């Protein structure tokens, strides 16, 4: 806030980019019904996964 | 289910992250795409009477 | 080429594809070949025969 004449505003580049990429990883793992699903490499323990 | 009913499994019976794929950031609608790929699966089971 | 392609080739062939997309088949959508044991003959069947 340099001087009273000088108008000192501020503008908000990192805030309206960091909403921006918020915006975005909240979209991609926080959207699902869920967060993740293990998978099995066999049968064996294909029933332990779920 | 096929008896219905809490089995105690003891944890320590559980695979190992080896064995273990892990994905995240599902779709929303996974289910629907893995129905139709059951139902898929289901017309061509019957189809073969093998 | 049916006379290779029987049973248990189609029983893996089949898993290995639901075993792509769908993973347990072994114990919820297709009896696993150690048990798959042959049907009996109907009454139909008999009778028509002798």
């Amino acid at each position: 806030p340099v001087t009273a004449g000088s108008s000192s505003w501020v503008d908000r580049t990192v805030w309206e980019s960091v909403n921006g990429t918020l915006q975005d990883i909240i979209n991609v793992f926080c959207s699902g019904d869920e967060a993740v699903t293990f998978v099995a490499d066999n049968q064996q323990d294909s029933d332990a996964a779920d | 289910q096929t008896p219905r009913g809490m089995i105690q499994v003891n944890p320590k019976q559980l695979p190992a992250r080896h064995n273990l794929q892990v994905v995240v950031a599902i779709s929303p609608n996974e289910k629907a795409e893995r129905a139709q790929k059951l139902i898929s699966l289901k017309q061509l089971i019957a189809a073969d009477a093998q | 080429l049916a006379p290779l392609f029987g049973l248990e080739q189609d029983r893996y062939m089949t898993a290995q594809i639901f075993e792509l997309m769908g993973i347990k088949d072994t114990h919820k959508y297709l009896l696993p070949l150690e048990q798959y044991q042959p049907p009996e003959p109907s009454p139909m069947e008999i009778l028509q025969l002798e």
